[PDB]
């Protein structure tokens, strides 16, 4: 084993991207050792769909996709197939037949500056519901009424709102970092396996 | 997009911006009440002004959506609460006049001082100077001096301000399409659009008066018994058939007869249950008190306090340099932040207050899932009623013995039960005629049924007739004795204390039945009963989302306020009072006065 999959960057990045513009990293052509994942952070909401976690070292996939972002405590449960809300509807939606794992852990220490960590935004309004595995980084003013908007107004709203993360909040409002691993095997031989 | 859909999106934008701005104002207000500095006063004002300006802007924007075109009632409730004009319906000149009158009356009340004769320097404020006199002094003349001087030197300053206050408040209420300012206040109990649960503003007057007629027999025997005991202490001051002198009632106004307990105690040789010595014997601290309170709510199926509660609250006096406002309060800053501010001492009173205040926290955590505009009690009397029933169970000997503060060998006889019920009636029953008569006077003043040249004349005719209390000094129309109370000169509705009192015994009687309690209602402890906790939580989580008549029905099974549980609580005393008054005159003559 000489080429370990670079999980040292996904679970230990200096800062994570906003949920509406969640970051996607591709992991391939490497040996995947998930046993070290528990050493990265005290995982709170580890959950795998379509695959038993204890057998993660005994499977192979063509490519792995890590989608990393930051949400609130209440919105962690929205990261699941067939779920609805704000994050699952207008920010980041998983397919109904999703296969992979979800790892969510608290980051109250790194994403709470006591004055409002307003660098993490989420999409509040959208014309339609987000398609699975789609990013909508568009920043056009949202129209709620019938009049033209061409900018902010009484019924013309900015689609993105900034989280007000602070360390004084409860566990339900403290920021949580989420990494969703999706496993894919289309045609190519699996370049990702276990030890 | 329809108007209702635009309002749902408008309320969606409002909730997220309000929760942030409300948290900034609540945190800045917390840092002042826990660290009274000059920098914290400005930061509290700056954050409070930004929150007040945000509401005024959103109220105008909310008034651009016609309520008639909204059919979803949960959306209409949030729009209706946000569209409430209030003082913003008057002209800018009249609203500026009204806010100046309100600030002056609050300043006159909080700064009004009375100086003893022959020393223009030895002056006393209401708190603590005059209040200490009205609560501890047994001297007739000393209490008469404090009672009269507070009303002739501070109340007379409020008389001209209160006349213009009624005019502008009536113009404000009538511009909001209300009959008068009293009808405006009664809108807190109004319910429309819900078949079988509606409630009109005028119905509150009829229900308060109807239930008060059933309280009269209990109060007359409590009044007669108190008069007899006080007549033995002041034989030359009290008539056996007249009303009670207003300055001999336990406080500045007779709002509570609690302090009359020393002179009216039935069996003055059996001591009260005071587990304060036991708490010090067991090295209890403030954290132990709140931990025991936390265990209480957990025993009935309610959640434990959040980690941020134990970390952010101030459960002890900061002491030394850092000063703080030691009044016990429960804080719901929002966004999962719940705190309790309290300079807790190792006493039995603070032990029961901790259960009273943590009950407010349980209420807040329950409806925290509701929208921002629906996070409150069902009406103005719900929140305080939930806190009262917690100290009811926590103070019983059954509960005090189950936690190791009261000795198991300590037995309770019917003489200590009467002493407890009499102490309770002096505070609970003694305040109901005071509260109803005061609020009825303001209802009639706002309605225009009492002319200005007969304000004080009608005020004391109703004190003699309804409350059975006579003024010791004749007062002309230069006085303003109602304004000598905080709530009247600071513009607060008062009927909330009448409805809350009847609510809490409805709650307690219902929860104790769910707890399968046997025996008198006053000995009940709902501890370890998850069934009672489930029945209470079914109303706490509602918040303001449902009509208060429906929220009340989830606990007690009835849609309206009921006085029978209150009478069921005091029945062992009522039968004892009637036996004590067999050779005494029950009732009062309104023509007798101590200055006749
Ligand atoms: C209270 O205010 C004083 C005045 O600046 C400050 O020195 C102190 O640290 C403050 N205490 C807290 C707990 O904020
Ligand atoms: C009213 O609107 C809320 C969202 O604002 C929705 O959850 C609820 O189901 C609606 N109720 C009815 C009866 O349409
Ligand atoms: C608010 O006041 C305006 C006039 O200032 C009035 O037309 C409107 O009906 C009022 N609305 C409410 C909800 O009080
Ligand atoms: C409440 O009690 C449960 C155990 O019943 C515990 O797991 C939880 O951490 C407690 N909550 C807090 C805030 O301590
Ligand atoms: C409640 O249960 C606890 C044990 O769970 C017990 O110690 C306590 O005495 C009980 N109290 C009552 C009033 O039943
Ligand atoms: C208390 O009960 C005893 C009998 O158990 C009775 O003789 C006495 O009169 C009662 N006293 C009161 C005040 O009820």
């Amino acid at each position: 084993v000489t080429n370990l999959c670079p999980f040292h960057e996904v679970f230990n990045a200096t800062r994570f991207a906003s949920v509406y513009a969640w970051n996607r990293t591709r992991i391939s052509n490497c040996v995947a050792d998930y046993s070290v994942l528990y050493n990265f952070a005290p995982f709170f909401a580890f959950k795998c769909y379509g695959v038993s976690p204890t057998k993660l070292n005994d499977l192979c996939f063509t490519n792995v996709y890590a989608d990393s972002f930051v949400i609130k405590g209440n919105e962690v449960s929205q990261i699941a197939p067939g779920q609805t809300g704000n994050i699952a509807d207008y920010n980041y939606k998983l397919p109904d037949d999703f296969t992979g794992c979800v790892i969510a852990w608290n980051s109250n220490k790194l994403d709470s500056k006591h004055s409002g960590n307003y660098d993490y935004w989420y999409r509040l309004f959208r014309k339609s519901k987000l398609k699975p595995f789609e990013r909508d980084i568009s920043t056009e003013i949202y129209q709620a009424g019938n009049k033209p908007c061409k900018g902010k107004g009484p019924n013309c709203y900015f689609p993105l709102q900034s989280y007000g993360f602070r360390p004084t909040y409860g566990v339900g409002h403290q920021p949580y970092r989420v990494v969703v691993l999706s496993f894919e095997l289309l045609h190519a031989p699996a370049t990702v396996c276990g030890p | 997009s329809t108007i209702e859909e635009q309002a749902k999106t408008f309320l969606d934008k409002f909730n997220h911006e309000a929760e942030d701005l409300f948290y900034q104002s609540s945190l800045a207000s917390w840092n002042y009440n826990t660290n009274i500095t000059e920098e914290n006063v400005q930061n509290m004002n700056n954050a409070g002004d930004k929150w007040s300006a945000f509401l005024k802007e959103q109220s105008t924007l909310a008034q651009m959506y016609p309520l008639q075109e909204i059919q979803n009632l949960t959306v209409k409730l949030q729009l209706q609460a946000l569209q409430q004009n209030g003082s913003s319906v008057l002209s800018e000149d009249k609203s500026k006049r009204l806010n100046t009158i309100l600030n002056t009356m609050s300043t006159i009340y909080s700064t009004g001082k009375v100086c003893n004769p022959d020393n223009p320097q030895e002056c006393l404020l209401l708190e603590p100077g005059l209040n200490e006199i009205m609560a501890n002094s047994l001297d007739y003349n000393e209490r008469l001096w404090a009672w009269e001087s507070w009303r002739s030197e501070v109340g007379k300053q409020l008389r001209p301000l209160y006349e213009e206050y009624v005019v502008l408040k009536n113009e404000m209420a009538r511009a909001n399409h209300y009959e008068d300012y009293g009808d405006y206040w009664r809108g807190d109990y109004e319910v429309n659009g819900v078949d079988g649960y509606d409630y009109s503003r005028g119905q509150l007057i009829e229900d308060v008066e109807h239930t008060f007629e059933e309280i009269k027999p209990l109060y007359e025997h409590l009044h007669a018994y108190v008069r007899a005991k006080l007549m033995n202490a002041y034989p030359s001051y009290i008539s056996p058939i007249g009303c009670l002198p207003a300055h001999l009632l336990g406080d500045m106004w007779g709002r509570f007869w609690t302090n009359l307990y020393s002179l009216t105690v039935p069996f003055g040789q059996k001591p009260n249950i005071d587990v304060t010595d036991a708490m010090v014997d067991q090295a209890w601290d403030a954290q132990r008190i709140f931990k025991e309170a936390e265990k209480f709510f957990v025993s009935v199926g309610l959640p434990n306090m959040t980690q941020g509660f134990w970390e952010n609250s101030m459960l002890t006096d900061p002491g030394n340099v850092q000063k703080a406002v030691c009044h016990p309060t429960a804080w719901d800053l929002g966004k999962g932040d719940f705190r309790i501010l309290m300079c807790t001492k190792v006493t039995m009173d603070d032990f029961l207050t901790a259960h009273h205040e943590m009950g407010h926290i349980q209420y807040d955590m329950a409806y925290a899932a509701q929208p921002f505009l629906l996070r409150n009690g069902a009406n103005e009397g719900f929140h305080e009623a939930v806190g009262e029933i917690m100290s009811l169970s926590a103070a019983t000997p059954k509960h005090l013995k189950s936690i190791g503060l009261l000795s198991p060998d300590f037995q309770e006889d019917n003489e200590t039960e009467i002493n407890f019920l009499l102490k309770q009636a002096l505070t609970i029953v003694g305040t109901l005629p005071f509260t109803y008569m005061l609020e009825k006077w303001r209802w009639m003043v706002f309605k225009g049924e009492i002319p200005k040249d007969q304000w004080m004349k009608k005020w004391w005719e109703m004190k003699r007739e309804i409350v059975g209390v006579v003024e010791p000094v004749p007062h002309d129309e230069t006085y303003c004795d109602p304004a000598s109370l905080f709530h009247v000169s600071n513009d607060y509705s008062f009927i909330r204390y009448y409805t809350r009192t009847l609510y809490q015994f409805q709650f307690q009687e219902a929860l104790c039945q769910a707890a399968k309690h046997e025996g008198p209602l006053h000995k009940c402890d709902i501890s370890n009963s998850t069934e009672a906790g489930q029945k209470l939580f079914n109303m706490l989580r509602l918040g303001k989302s449902e009509p208060w008549t429906l929220a009340l029905e989830n606990v007690v099974g009835a849609k309206n306020m009921n006085v029978r549980p209150l009478l069921n609580y005091f029945e062992p005393l009522f039968t004892w009072l009637k036996d004590q008054n067999k050779n005494s005159f029950v009732g009062w003559s309104t023509d007798w006065s101590p200055y006749a």
